[PDB]
């Protein structure tokens, strides 16, 4: 029951760096520039109610 | 031994030797072979006296004549053995040692006495760090601590003219070397020069402290013990238990430890060990003594051979087991007993039954006296053998001792002062205390095995008090309201409600009777039923003449039932009281009218006659319950099918995506509760009028005799809810989370309950249990906390002699009048005379006890407000005058002189508190007059618009409803500028709307009618491009601060009103020209280019839960400021804005001319309900929300805050439907707002910003301004009870309920010569209480003193 | 500062938690004793929790105490404890930390420490042989002892048979008398012979303390006389240090350097005139001390100075060694941590024992001082744990018997299988079969009279031990009734009858008399008394006169 800490500290101490932390706790949304101004990938489920 | 005030102070060492009887020296206690005490250890013979009465230790001297001579062989003063209980011996602590209380009390006594922080004191004590003690004048400050190496160098620095120690020797040197008059002069100096309010604040505080510590008889070094007294031998015994095992107290252990360590330190000193050794030893002795005193504040107790920390001297005084709370208030009591109570209806209400055997065990001394009086046993031993044989004649002698000897009967928790009533006895076979039946409502005692205890009053004053004050038939009026507490409860009312009803065609229909007497002669012989409607010739005695009783025969049209009830009703009552159904409410107001008309004797004898006849005809009814009695509605299956189809609708619509899950859940629960109410109504209408029977004709329907319906109608038990659960379905069990389950119980108790449904019932059932388990274990916390604050308060003057009371009127919360005036001016005594509306008169003198005759007059003349004298403005010094408390009591006359009203007040507020939900609990745009009656407007500021309608330009115009009587029949609170229709004081018609306004949006309607333009409205800076742009509505609405520039914040959004040319007409009365300025979000619609009409919405400005538990009352009396404090005016004058938005925008209000500059900082996240151009009255609603009672008290005045508290807590009760008269809350408030503050002392001698209590400062300036001198301004305070009880003139009192240690130590340093004359004080020290009968005795001692 | 944020949150929120406080606390202390102190302070502060669980309902609902003037001091104690340093708590840890500043080895540096100790004892030994009253005290003790007023083996604790000692007493007697019988031709040779004949003897430490105390009293006399000289000359006459020590040094015997100094035509000489007699008395006591001893006061000072310096060296060596061996004491004392006594009490007993070990060590048997003092430490702590541990104190042999019984009880309770009976202990042990009953009756502790007998509302064993010696109110009423009855009975006699029958008993008077005093009253210490007493006894034996008395018979 000692002091609090940033909970990511245990994950970094588990031989995890930031990239694989983010890719453990998140899905992905890509952004591209295909000949014009920042195209986007779009799965239909992503953008519900926004 | 009628001594005096008790006195407390420091324990000077030579005083501690005068207490001594010889130094304890050795740790032995007893001798392990002969269990005499070794000399001399914690125990002794020569120190603390002899073991056996009048017998030496070695045994040389063993006769009463030799008392006093100390045996030459073992020096034991041959005297009594109770002298073993009063002798204190001392210890000669080799090195000194610091008393833990004057070290770790919290605010260190030594800390703020030496002007030194605590950590350095712990340094010098535990040898962390050296410290100077009068280091002379070379380099070092007096308090200047050091460390090891620094002292080592400084010895080379100043080996001479230098003085540095460490240990208790150091603190003692400092305290002794201190000179207090020097520090008083120095502190008065820096009070002179150092002109910094914080600085000279703490400066003058410490000088207050030192002058106090000087004006005691104390000395500063007495806080550091050199000599430490041992408790005697017999307060910490070493009892020989059976088997050689001894069961000693713990102080023997602690003193053994301390004596060991003292001897060991002396032994170390003789050798002169290296300094690590002696230092660790002195630390060990310090910890030992500090564990002796408190065994806490040191960090970790020193537990004995158990794992349980061993108790110590600061712990045999403290706690709910210390001597204060556990053996000075709760003490066992000889001459008592107990048993299982029982029913016993054959008793008048002034005699409790009682067993022969409890009687012959309680009254043995009385029996013995009588038996040596009648010569049935020459000596007392013979009388004992007799009454222990249970012979023939001791029963006769016991009946001669139990003739008029009232036993006190108590129940387990004695909440309210009817909890302890006396009775006479009536000797009885058995072992159940056959209690009376009526009194059980008062005790709150069913007969499920509850055990009442009987005491016995020994003396003769106590017998006259157990007869003239505590007899059963002198407490029938509940102390918390005048209504009798002898309400007939369950079998008696069912008996009457069966007796006085009427079935349509019983025997003996319509036949006339010659009176009540042959009504009984018909019923008993059987010629006619108990109830069948019948003409009789009653003869009621109305007593309208002055005390007369004018007979008047007649032929009332009644039943036989009512008539046979009439033979028991006494004279003065009128026959229309027993001609009705006689439910429970009516059968109790029967007794109420009896007490209000005929006094007390006929009401007592009449309550007994009612119980007798009630039981008799309740038994004759055979009012049984059977399983054909609970009729199910035959229209139940349809209703359940219909609702279970509506849930099909919502299920289909949920799986069409039309409603969320929350919505379908709410709708389901809504249609089930609707089906529930419909099924319950259907059963109740199949149940009430169900019986259909037939008088000599076709048919006819009447109220039914379904046994469960009479049991639900009378008020005997239950109601329509329990009748619901027995016949209709039973609702929706609510799971203990608070969320209500959605699967209702479509079955009931006459049908079964399959497994799921019963189980779902289990949730709410066990929540009810788990709360009424915590309520019975924490039931009296509120009464406890109130009698702590409101206890020493005693009605100790006949007439305070004032003219200042609080104005009483009937409460009206925007509707039907909640509480009329005859329930509020019933008992209280008028303040200023009352004038009939033409003044016509002098209706009532100012000192008339308003009993019901005067309420008769006041209600015959339609008086609206009666400025009645009140407890919170009585002008008495340490008391409350006779009149101003009023009259209310278990009796009906004026309150006697002395009768301790603080306690019965706290109990009037605390015994119904059992009858309230313990969890807190939340209940949750046009005006419509009810009926005929004129309109009445207060604070109305209206304008005669060119439109015609009426609009109020005052923030606080109350819309009342007056009739041609003049009474206030209704009142409503108009918002600002509501569109008003009818006249101001004129007439309207019933049920007709008269006021409409804007629900959410605030009009800014103009003052007079003149041309319009704009000023300082630049878009982007002060205004924005708003418009209902489909309509053309150019709206350049005022910009807020986050959208106005940083110079825009310096801009003034405005609405100028031009006259016919371009100038600005003066505002009528004032000289501010015609225009309105506006804040942010002052949404503008129209623009420059129109002449306004009065009632022009120049802008559009947008925008209750009543906790009802007991904790709402706890927090009301605690007076905690709420979360959102109602911001409130401060100076009666014009309003304005301040330094714009420094996080919290600053208001500014200004009077006509006086001290204007008041600006207030407000969290601008909250609405400001004030105009930008108005004159806010002092004590006016700038904002909304609950307003803090402190602000009421400081802005408005006393009577405002007292009416606030009483109406708030009265809301909390009469929500639940509990009656409690307002004397009690007003007296608890008078104990709340007791302290005071000062503004300008002036011709008195109190510190300006000091807090002193009202009585003291008021007598001070009353006697001074009585002289030629000038008074002293005081700003009244208002403390919560938990803090307003926290200050007490006595310390013996405050050593009970406060934490004992702080009380004792503060009084100790202050040398506070505590008088007696409280009630905690005298109940502790065991002399006469100065409250009730003891008051004349204390007046006796007052006369003795001061002469 | 953040702990002050804990303070403000405890103020607002109305409580805290172990997690909250453990969050805000100042890092790096975590002893859990400072923690318990600070938690008690936050309790004593406005916050009144300390919590675990957040709430809390109608069960003791809406509680609070203002407690003004405690918050400002408690928050102050917090902000001061955090900012400055982390303070130590308790006293065992005090002792640990305070002795941890001891350089914890003397690997054969004990030899140098004992060297310093021998230096001190030998310098003070030269003081011994040189102090005249030492030898006079020895000779006086010898005479007192020989007559039989004291023992020879009580005075001196052996040299390096009391007749050997006695002939040596006569040898040193002749040495001292020949030293004294030459009053300045061979005085140094005389003192040499005396010292070299007395410097292989020895005495009891308390006899040496008596020697040193007469020596200290000699020093106190000389210091009081030097006060009478200098505090009456310098500090009474403005006769400063230089102008006083010009004549106060070197010879320091004659009255001349004061009286003739009065005549040296100086201000101090013009102020010493009324202190002349007082300093004359001072130098007269000084020369009477001279008369006493034989050596100048300056030799007095030099001798006591050498003694004091040797004593200081020896005490300092003792201190240094004990500071070293405190670790040994702690290690050896850890082994009794539940004997019925405190850890610190054990280690303090060990301190005393280690001091005695230091005082009774010698390298002249080749010991290793660590293991040497281990025995003394364990013995002293054993003596203490026996003597002052039990509540009611049992003696040492009794504690030895008790631990014998416990050892044999353990041996039998796994030899015989179940457990032994007293009849079996009285044959494994060889006690009289009844001492074992008394021993195993006695050797048990007492029960704590605040023991929680929790079988009730909330009670204690102390609240259930009734009082046995109180007289019943029935008894007191019977006593008063019997007094009244017998008084009326005795009134139902004659004056002489009643007087004799009160006196020969203790009725309505002090303790009861003898026939000697009965006769000293009624003139006849003879059968008149017997006649009256027995005849009145017969008269009151009359039924119809003592029926009520015999009704007072509890048979
Ligand atoms: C621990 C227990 C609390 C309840 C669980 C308390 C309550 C009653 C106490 C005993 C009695 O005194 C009787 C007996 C007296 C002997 O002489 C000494 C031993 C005995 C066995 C006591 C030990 C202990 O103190 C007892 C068991
Ligand atoms: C039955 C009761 C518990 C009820 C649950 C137990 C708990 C402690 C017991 C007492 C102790 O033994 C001490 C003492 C010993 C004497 O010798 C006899 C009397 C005493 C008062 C005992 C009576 C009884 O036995 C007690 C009250
Ligand atoms: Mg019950
Ligand atoms: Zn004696
Ligand atoms: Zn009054």
């Amino acid at each position: 029951r000692r002091r609090k800490l940033p909970a990511t500290i245990i994950l970094r101490a588990l031989n995890y760096t930031t990239e694989q932390i983010l890719d453990l706790f998140f899905e992905k949304v890509i952004f591209e520039i295909r000949d014009n101004k920042l195209q986007m990938e779009l799965v239909p489920e992503r953008l519900r109610g926004e | 031994e009628e001594f005096d005030a008790i006195k407390i102070a420091l324990a000077s060492p030579d005083m501690i030797r005068s207490w001594s009887f010889g130094e304890v020296k050795k740790p032995e206690t007893i001798n392990y072979r002969t269990f005499k005490p070794e000399r001399d250890g914690l125990f002794c013979a020569r120190i603390f006296g002899p073991v056996k009465d009048y017998e030496c230790l070695c045994g040389k001297y063993k006769r009463l004549k030799h008392r006093g001579v100390i045996c030459e062989k073992c020096g034991v003063e041959v005297t009594q053995t109770k002298v073993r209980r009063e002798r204190m011996g001392h210890i000669e602590l080799a090195s000194p040692t610091a008393h833990i209380w004057f070290l770790k009390s919290l605010p260190s006594r030594i800390g703020l006495l030496l002007d030194m922080p605590l950590r350095d004191i712990e340094r010098v004590l535990y040898f962390e760090s050296y410290v100077v003690i009068e280091g002379g004048m070379t380099n070092l400050e007096r308090q200047q601590i050091l460390t090891e190496e620094q002292y080592l160098d400084a010895l080379e620095e100043f080996g001479d003219e230098f003085d540095a120690k460490m240990g208790a020797e150091a603190i003692q040197a400092l305290l002794k070397s201190m000179d207090l008059e020097q520090e008083c002069e120095q502190l008065r100096e820096e009070l002179n020069e150092t002109n910094s309010e914080t600085k000279r604040k703490k400066l003058t505080k410490r000088i207050k402290l030192l002058e106090a510590f000087v004006q005691s008889g104390n000395k500063p070094e007495w806080m550091i013990l050199t000599v430490l007294p041992v408790l005697p031998p017999d307060l910490r015994p070493l009892v020989p238990l059976d088997g050689g095992r001894f069961a000693t107290s713990d102080l023997n252990d602690l003193y053994r430890r301390v004596i060991n360590r003292n001897n060991r330190l002396k032994r170390l000193l003789d050798l002169a060990a290296p300094d690590i050794i002696v230092r660790n030893e002195k630390r060990m002795l310090q910890e030992a003594v500090d564990a002796l005193l408190d065994n806490g504040r040191r960090g970790r107790a020193i537990t004995g051979s158990n794992k349980r920390p061993l108790k110590s001297l600061a712990d045999m005084i403290k706690g709910k087991q210390g001597r204060f709370r556990q053996n000075l208030l709760g003490k066992r009591v000889d001459y008592s007993g107990r048993s299982v109570i029982t029913v016993g209806p054959y008793l008048r209400l002034h005699q409790c039954g009682l067993p022969k055997k409890m009687a012959l065990e309680l009254f043995k001394p009385f029996i013995y006296g009588k038996l040596e009086l009648r010569g049935l046993a020459t000596t007392i031993k013979a009388a004992k053998k007799m009454v222990e044989r249970e012979e023939a004649v001791v029963w006769d002698i016991l009946d001669e001792v139990i003739r008029e000897h009232p036993v006190l009967l108590n129940r387990a928790p004695t909440l309210h002062r009817l909890g302890i009533q006396a009775f006479e006895p009536v000797l009885i076979e058995g072992k159940a205390i056959q209690l009376h039946p009526l009194v059980c409502a008062a005790y709150n005692a069913d007969f499920d095995g509850d055990q009442m205890a009987v005491h016995v009053p020994l003396t003769l004053e106590a017998q006259l008090e157990a007869r003239a004050l505590m007899m059963s038939t002198n407490n029938i009026l509940s102390p918390a309201n005048g209504e009798p507490i002898i309400v007939p409860s369950q079998d008696v009312v069912l008996g009457l409600y069966y007796m006085t009803r009427d079935c349509v065609n019983a025997k003996g229909e319509g036949m006339v009777l010659t009176g009540p007497k042959e009504a009984e002669r018909l019923y008993r012989s059987g010629l006619a039923s108990l109830h069948a409607r019948v003409k009789v010739r009653i003869t009621e005695y109305e007593k309208d003449a002055n005390g007369e009783l004018v007979a008047k025969t007649s032929l009332k049209d009644t039943t036989v039932g009512r008539a046979i009830l009439w033979m028991i009703v006494p004279k003065g009552l009128p026959y229309s009281i027993v001609n009705q159904a006689l439910g429970k409410k009516a059968i109790s107001k029967m007794l109420n009218t009896c007490y209000r008309i005929l006094g007390l004797k006929p009401t007592v004898i009449f309550a007994d006659q009612i119980m007798y006849t009630g039981f008799a005809y309740a038994a004759r009814s055979g009012a049984s319950v059977g399983i054909d009695d609970m009729v199910i509605p035959e229209k139940k299956h349809e209703i359940i099918s219909e609702a279970e189809a509506e849930v099909a609708e919502i299920q289909e619509q949920f799986q069409s995506g039309l409603v969320t899950a929350g919505e379908r859940y709410n709708k389901v629960i809504d249609i089930w509760a609707a089906a529930n109410d419909r099924v319950s109504k259907a059963m109740m209408d199949n149940l009430q009028t169900e019986t259909v029977i037939n008088r000599d004709g076709q048919e006819e329907k009447q109220v039914s005799f379904n046994s469960i319906y009479m049991m639900a109608d009378s008020g005997a038990r239950g109601s329509a809810a329990q009748i619901r659960q027995l016949a209709g379905m039973r609702g929706l069990m609510a799971k203990p989370d608070g969320s209500i389950i959605e699967t209702p119980i479509t079955a009931n108790f006459r049908e079964g309950l399959n497994v799921l449904q019963y189980f779902i019932s289990t949730h709410g059932a066990r929540k009810g249990l788990a709360d009424t388990a915590l309520k019975t274990a924490n039931s009296g916390y509120l009464t406890r906390r109130l009698v702590d604050v409101a206890q020493d308060l005693v009605v100790t003057e006949d007439d305070c002699g004032t003219h200042e009371g609080i104005m009483m009127t009937p409460v009206i919360e925007g509707g039907d009048v909640k509480e009329p005036l005859r329930d509020r001016v019933l008992g209280r005594v008028t303040a200023e005379d009352v004038l009939k509306p033409g003044t016509a008169d002098i209706l009532v003198p100012r000192n008339t006890l308003l009993h019901e005759q005067w309420c008769d007059l006041l209600e015959e003349n339609s008086v609206d407000a009666v400025k009645v004298r009140s407890v919170v403005s009585c002008d008495t010094d340490f008391g409350v005058c006779a009149h101003c408390y009023g009259r209310d009591l278990a009796r009906g006359h004026i309150i006697n002189k002395g009768e301790a009203i603080g306690v019965i007040a706290a109990q009037s507020i605390g015994e119904p508190g059992t009858q309230l939900t313990m969890r807190t609990f939340h209940i949750g745009s046009s005006i419509q007059v009810k009926n005929k009656g004129s309109i009445k407007l207060s604070n109305v500021k209206s304008v005669v618009n060119s439109s015609g309608k009426l609009v109020i330009t005052s923030r606080n115009t109350e819309l009342k409803l007056i009739d041609e009587f003049g009474r206030t029949k209704e009142s409503y609170k108009v918002p600002y500028g509501a569109v008003l229709a009818k006249g101001d004081g004129e007439q309207v018609a019933g049920g007709e709307t008269v006021a409409n306004w804007d629900p959410h949006t605030m009009p800014v309607i103009t003052e007079v009618s003149g041309f319009v333009r704009f000023t300082d409205m630049i878009d982007g800076q002060t205004i924005t491009r708003q418009t209902d742009e489909l309509t053309g509505l150019s709206s350049l609405v005022v910009l807020d601060s986050a959208e106005r520039t940083a110079g825009g914040k310096d801009l003034r959004p405005a609405l100028k009103i031009v006259d016919a040319q371009g100038n600005d007409v003066l505002i009528p009365g004032t000289d501010m020209p015609a225009q309105y300025f506006l804040p942010g979000k002052a949404i503008v619609q129209l623009e420059d280019g129109v002449q306004i009409s009065s009632g022009d919405t120049l802008a559009r400005i947008p925008q209750k839960d009543i906790t009802g538990g007991l904790p709402r009352v706890a927090d009301l009396f605690e007076a905690r400021r709420p979360k959102e404090p109602a911001i409130l005016a401060e100076i009666s004058g014009i309003v304005s804005f301040g330094k714009e938005t420094k996080g919290k925008r600053r208001l500014v209000i200004t009077p006509v001319d006086g001290s204007d500059p008041y600006e207030e900082m407000i969290p601008k996240w909250r609405q400001l309900n004030v105009f930008e151009g108005e004159r806010v009255e002092r004590g006016d609603v700038i904002s909304d929300g609950p307003e803090a009672p402190h602000d009421i008290l400081r802005l408005r005045g006393v009577h405002a805050v007292t009416r606030y508290i009483v109406n708030e807590v009265q809301d909390v009760y009469r929500l639940q439907g509990v009656k409690i008269n307002d004397k009690h809350i007003e007296v608890i408030v008078r104990q709340m707002l007791r302290k005071a503050t000062i503004v300008n002392a002036g011709s008195s001698d109190f510190l300006e910003g000091e807090q002193v209590e009202y009585s003291r400062v008021k007598i001070a300036n009353r006697e001074l301004e009585a002289n030629g001198k000038v008074g002293a301004t005081y700003s009244r305070d208002l403390l919560g009870i938990t803090k307003a009880s926290l200050a007490t003139e006595s310390f013996i009192s405050a050593a009970s309920f406060q934490e004992t240690t702080r009380v004792l130590t503060e009084a100790a340093v202050a040398g506070k010569r505590d008088e007696l004359r409280g009630l905690k004080e005298n109940v502790i020290v065991g002399r006469l209480i100065p409250a009730g009968t003891g008051y004349a005795y204390h007046q006796d001692r007052m006369r003795r003193r001061a002469a | 500062s953040q702990l002050k944020l804990l303070v403000t949150r405890g103020k607002e929120q109305g409580y805290l938690t172990y997690a909250e406080v453990n969050d805000h606390l100042p890092e790096d202390i975590v002893d859990s004793d400072q923690i318990e102190d600070i938690i008690q302070m936050i309790n004593d502060m406005g916050i009144q929790v300390m919590e675990e669980a957040p709430d809390a309902d109608d069960l003791m609902l809406a509680e609070n105490t203002a407690d003004e003037d405690a918050a400002e001091a408690a928050a102050q104690v917090l902000s001061s404890v955090e900012s400055e340093i982390g303070r130590t708590t308790d006293p065992v840890r005090m002792y640990m930390r305070e002795m941890g500043t001891v350089e914890l080895l003397t690997r054969e540096g004990e030899i140098d420490i004992a060297k310093r100790i021998e230096d001190g004892i030998n310098q003070v030994q030269c003081s011994v042989a040189e102090y005249p009253e030492a030898i006079t005290y020895l000779l006086e003790q010898y005479d007192r002892v020989e007559a039989e007023e004291a023992r020879l083996s009580d005075l001196i604790t052996g040299f390096v048979d009391p007749e050997l000692a006695r002939e040596k007493f006569a040898e040193l007697r002749a040495q001292y008398v020949v030293t004294r019988d030459t009053i300045h031709a061979t005085a140094q040779e005389e003192i040499l012979k005396l010292s070299e004949v007395f410097k292989q003897f020895r005495l009891v430490p308390k006899q040496f303390d008596y020697l040193v105390n007469s020596m200290r009293v000699m020093m106190d006399r000389v210091r009081t006389q030097e006060r009478l000289i200098m505090k009456l000359c310098v500090e009474q006459c403005k006769m400063p240090k230089k102008n006083f020590i010009t004549l106060f040094t070197g010879n320091e015997t004659s009255d001349t350097w004061f009286n003739a100094a009065i005549a040296m035509n100086k201000p101090w000489s013009e102020k010493l005139h009324d202190v002349s007699e007082e300093v004359h008395r001072a130098l007269q006591k000084l020369q009477q001390i001279e008369e006493e001893t034989g050596l100048t006061i300056e030799q007095v000072k030099d001798i006591n100075r050498r003694m004091s310096i040797g004593e200081a060296k020896a005490r300092r060596a003792k201190k240094e060694m004990v500071e070293a061996n405190l670790r040994l004491v702690i290690s050896i004392a850890k082994k009794y941590t539940n004997r019925g006594l405190q850890f610190l009490d054990l280690i303090q007993e060990g301190n005393i024992g280690l001091m005695k070990a230091v005082d009774k060590f010698e390298y002249r048997r080749g010991y290793k001082f660590s293991t040497y003092a281990t025995w003394w430490i364990r013995q002293a702590i054993t003596r203490s744990i026996a003597d002052q541990a039990r509540t009611i104190r049992i003696p040492v042999h009794m504690i030895e018997t008790i631990n014998k019984l416990n050892r044999i009880s353990r041996q039998m309770l796994q030899e015989m299988g179940r457990e032994p009976t007293p009849e079996e202990l009285a044959e494994r042990m060889l006690m009289p079969e009844d001492k074992i009953r008394k021993v195993l009756k006695i050797a048990k502790e007492p029960i704590s009279m605040e023991t929680p007998i929790g079988d009730d509302e909330d009670s204690h064993l102390g609240d259930f031990i009734e009082d046995t010696t109180l007289e019943l109110p029935l008894d007191s009423a019977t006593t008063e009734s019997l007094r009244a009855a017998t008084h009326d009975v005795l009134a139902g006699l004659t004056a002489r009858e009643a007087k004799v029958l009160r006196m020969r008993f203790g009725i309505d008077m002090n303790t009861d008399y003898t026939l000697e005093e009965v006769g000293k009253q009624f003139d006849v210490t003879r059968e008149r008394i017997r006649q009256i007493e027995a005849k009145a006894l017969r008269k009151l034996r009359h039924p119809s006169r003592s029926e009520v008395l015999r009704s007072f018979l509890d048979d």
